């Protein structure tokens, strides 16, 4: 019912951030 | 996945996985018609392999 959400929100690159 | 990002359902993972798997690499037309296939952007798919090799790289 909307379309703000972001063109990254759906597809986001930033859930592996633990290098270690 | 439940930060950011859509929680990606079983069918979609399990294509992506498989894909990816089968063939590491994929073409234009080919990344969009799984995108398609997924009701998605080819980003979607972009960035789910790179997503999964930054995976085994960092978090490994």
């Amino acid at each position: 019912n909307q379309e703000f959400d972001s063109e990254e929100e759906t597809v986001e690159d930033s859930l592996v951030e633990d290098s270690e | 996945t439940r930060k950011k990002r859509c929680p990606y359902t079983k069918y979609q993972t399990l294509e992506l996985e498989k894909e990816f798997l089968f063939n590491m690499y994929l073409t234009r037309d080919r990344r969009y018609e799984v995108a398609r296939v997924l009701n998605l952007t080819e980003r979607q798919v972009k960035i789910w392999f790179q997503n999964r090799r930054m995976k085994m790289k960092k978090m490994n």
